[PDB]
């Protein structure tokens, strides 16, 4: 109303995360907000935030690339919602593995996806990317 | 090169666009 | 004369002379001429944080020539 | 009622806006009248500067064969509300973008606008307070910085605004070739019938010593810069008066 | 997208006389005395003009040969055909003399010798001489000496008349 | 899906232009960010493009009407958003049917402009 | 008398600041004179210094409330009006109690800023 400061970098991404079409499960929503809160999305472009969220929820990059060392904390374990709702994300039981998963997901996402996305110039590829990101808004 | 060996409505739009761009450039020259 | 040997350019030589000439003008008339020999210019580059980084490549004041 | 007073508050703001804009019109009026002397007193300082640099060359061969930095020094106003002067200048600069282009714009609008659009091409700018009269020292500061930006520069261009009349402000260009290319052309004019109007001038300068020639080159280059900034200021004040009147009428219609 | 050159808007060009042409007897020199893009005199017919260039003093009369002179801080005199003398003082610049009968004297500063004050000039010389004594380095001394040369020229110029 | 995405993008563009129109009227169009100038130009073309000569108003319009197939409406607007038609004159979109009609009108306008330029140049 | 004088000065400064805000939107902060900007800078601190976290709104704010004494309030505002705290950062006056809390918050702001500078320096 009145410079890439941290509040201004994360504020835009929070706004982008607020776009939804269907209600979101508590585990998926809280995790995504925590990631954007702790700066895990600073390197992610605003346009790609929804695509980043979709992979985090409906996919697991660590397992895809064989770099997942977590024991229990995975986004496909829907039963973790009640454990999170009991202990909090910022607790020793869940905090350590939570950060590891986010760190792996961020590194894999930036390396394998954002680099290719920023390298698209073909009209066909550009149009395909546009459809993907818009769909990601209406998916997660 | 190997593509050379073995190997329309949208074309009309491209053709018209090229002609219009050419005319707008030609008027600029003189 | 001897200023060329020190690297001083001709343009800086003229600025010094003009300031000196304006100095000798009567106090009544000094106001008019002195407005033509009062440095008010700077060289700035926008800093990374959004500030002004002043380039010191060329002097502004005749004293620092 | 609040709804009625909402309009009253809205109309209350427009009233203050009209007064403030009215104040701007008066401030610019005084500076326009003060700067209106240049209209009378211009058009005679740059007579032999024409012979030094007036070369109606093609617009393609000049930029196509650039093997060294081409420095541009567009003139832009510090404050907005001037009109389309800055916009046109940007269009004029965008039309000449090249690999070797370096930008040293003048004015806050110039630095901010050209920093974001052409990052690598912008090196740094010069900002001058509109407190004193546009003098020689300011022009010398422009040239010295321009050389240090790119000493091995093929040309230094100045893109400014020429105040033809109260309602006519064109975009004008001063191209200044560096010493090596200028002395080479000065050598051909003296030795050949070509560049006839420069034949006597070329021989006259050729006789005298080199340091004098270098001083002559720098001196006239400063004058061209001085003329551009002086004209750009006069065009600025004239344009602001026109623009401010438009804002007054728009704020009156509301 | 071609842009006009800034000299196209200037309608007073310089007229050069062809080398293969007859001579003309001229009794007037068209002087153009200019300061910081401002003409104090414009195409003024004068009898003669005296200018102090680096090598020495030049008295330019109509028909003077083509020459370029690098001025130095000094007085400049203009004598009209009527018999009136007008004296300015310049701090530098160039003087272009054309065989067609024109003289364009462009100066960084050109002030009538009346405006200058000898009392102010004299005391400034004393101060600068003191400044030269306290000058830190060679460059500073050279700058101070530039001021003194102008001041002494001003002082000598006024003491002459 | 393509129809939905194009429609939303058009609405967003027009929504932003409305907000920028408040500033434009008071101060002026030249006091805006260079990014917002591009949006304004695209928005103005969209507004002109949305107009259409109806076959029932051949008297009030004076022009033959048009029937635009939905598949041409989507493609024409989608291309315009991408910016491939930025060079086209703004008025070319006024009172026309599909993108093809826009290009044909632009061609005629260019031909008339070239004729005027030729007449002006020959006057020298 | 001090209480009355301080209150009137605050009201006058706030009134003047609102008139300037109209100028700041049309001309911009740059055009304001030296005196005007000092009023603007001081007035903004007054606006934020009037805010106070209540002991009952801890859930809403997430911070402990403060109970400011009458004398502390008068002295704190009196110093602010005459520029005793011109160098203090503006945000140090936001959602705090007396002047002492302002200084502590400013110190905390300085420490975190230094840490950020150190982190940037290592990079
Ligand atoms: O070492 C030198 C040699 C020559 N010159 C200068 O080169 C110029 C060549 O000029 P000319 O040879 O054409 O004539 P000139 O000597 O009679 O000219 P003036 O001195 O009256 O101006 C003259 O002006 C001369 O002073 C120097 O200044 N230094």
């Amino acid at each position: 109303a009145d410079v890439q400061t941290i509040p201004m970098i994360r504020g835009a991404r929070f706004v982008a995360l607020f776009n939804q079409k269907q209600p979101s499960y508590f585990m998926n929503a809280i995790v995504s907000l925590y990631a954007c809160l702790n700066g895990y999305l600073d390197d992610v472009k605003v346009q790609y935030v929804k695509f980043y969220e979709y992979l985090l929820v409906h996919r697991d990059l660590g397992i895809m690339y064989g770099t997942a060392k977590n024991k229990f904390f995975y986004m496909y374990v829907q039963e973790l919602n009640y454990l999170i709702r009991f202990f909090t994300l910022n607790s020793p039981i869940l905090h350590g593995e939570l950060e590891e998963m986010l760190k792996q997901h961020t590194h894999l996402f930036l390396q394998h996806y954002q680099s290719k996305m920023n390298a698209i110039k073909s009209e066909k590829d550009v149009k395909a990317l546009k459809n993907l990101l818009y769909s990601c808004k209406r998916a997660v | 090169e190997a593509a050379e060996r073995n190997p329309t409505g949208d074309n009309a739009r491209d053709r018209l666009l090229k002609e219009v761009l050419a005319l707008q450039a030609r008027i600029n020259q003189r | 004369s001897s200023w060329r040997d020190h690297g001083i350019s001709y343009l800086k030589y003229l600025n010094v002379c003009t300031e000196t000439l304006h100095s000798t003008v009567k106090e009544s008339r000094r106001a008019k001429y002195e407005r033509w020999s009062k440095p008010c210019y700077t060289a700035q580059r926008p800093d990374g944080a959004g500030g002004q980084e002043t380039i010191d490549k060329v002097p502004i004041h005749t004293k620092d020539y | 009622s609040g709804k009625l007073r909402l309009y009253k508050e809205k109309l209350e703001g427009y009233n203050r806006f009209y007064s403030i804009v009215k104040t701007i019109k008066m401030v610019t009026l005084a500076k326009y009248r003060a700067a209106q002397g240049r209209i009378r007193t211009r058009d005679f300082s740059l007579r032999y500067t024409e012979l030094a640099f007036s070369k109606p060359q093609a617009s393609r061969d000049a930029v196509v064969a650039a093997k060294n930095a081409l420095v541009y020094i567009p003139i832009t106003t510090n404050r907005g509300s001037c009109g389309a002067l800055n916009s046109n200048i940007v269009r004029c600069i965008d039309s000449v973008v090249s690999s070797k282009m370096v930008l040293m714009p003048v004015g806050k609008r110039g630095i901010d606008s050209f920093s974001k659009l052409y990052p690598d091409e912008f090196r740094y700018g010069i900002i001058n307070d509109m407190k004193e009269s546009m003098h020689f020292g300011y022009a010398t500061f422009v040239i010295e910085n321009a050389y240090e930006v790119s000493k091995d520069a093929d040309r230094y261009q100045v893109i400014f605004n020429r105040f033809v009349s109260a309602g006519v402000q064109r975009n004008a260009v001063y191209n200044i070739p560096s010493y090596e290319k200028w002395k080479e052309d000065l050598a051909d004019a003296a030795s050949s019938d070509n560049q006839k109007n420069r034949y006597l001038f070329a021989n006259a300068l050729q006789n005298e010593e080199e340091q004098l020639i270098r001083d002559f080159f720098d001196f006239h280059a400063a004058l061209a810069v001085l003329n551009a900034v002086g004209e750009n200021e006069l065009s600025e004040q004239a344009a602001r008066l026109v623009a401010v009147e438009g804002q007054l009428t728009n704020i009156s219609s509301l | 997208h071609d842009l006009p050159e800034g000299f196209e808007f200037m309608e007073h060009k310089v007229v050069n006389k062809d080398i293969h042409a007859p001579h003309e007897n001229l009794e007037t020199l068209r002087l153009t005395l200019t300061r910081q893009d401002e003409f104090l005199l414009r195409e003024e017919p004068v009898k003669c003009v005296t200018v102090t260039g680096t090598n020495g003093e030049y008295g330019i009369y109509p028909g003077h040969a083509y020459k370029i002179v690098q001025l130095n801080p000094s007085p400049l005199t203009v004598e009209y055909t009527d018999g009136t003398t007008k004296k300015y003082f310049v701090s530098g610049g160039f003087a272009h003399i054309n065989n067609e009968g024109s003289c364009d004297v462009n100066t960084v500063e050109c002030t009538l010798l009346d405006d200058l004050d000898l009392a102010i000039a004299e005391k400034e010389l004393a101060a600068q001489q003191a400044a030269l004594g306290s000058a830190k380095d060679d460059k500073a001394k050279s700058v101070v000496e530039i001021r003194i040369s102008v001041i002494e020229a001003v002082i000598a110029a006024l003491k002459h008349h | 899906v393509d129809h939905y995405n194009v429609a939303q993008d058009v609405v967003q563009m027009l929504t932003k232009y409305r907000e920028l129109q408040d500033i434009i009227a008071v101060l002026g169009i030249d006091e805006l960010s260079e990014e917002d100038k591009l949006i304004v130009d695209r928005a103005r073309k969209l507004v002109k493009f949305l107009s259409q000569p109806f076959q029932v108003a051949e008297v009030f319009t004076g022009m033959t009407g048009h029937y635009v197939q939905l598949d041409d409406t989507i493609d024409s607007f989608s291309g315009l958003l991408m910016g491939t038609y930025d060079q086209v004159p703004e008025m070319a979109f006024y009172m026309v049917g599909g993108i093809n009609s826009v290009l044909e009108k632009a061609k005629k306008m260019a031909e008339e402009a070239a004729e005027l330029e030729k007449m002006r140049r020959a006057r020298v």
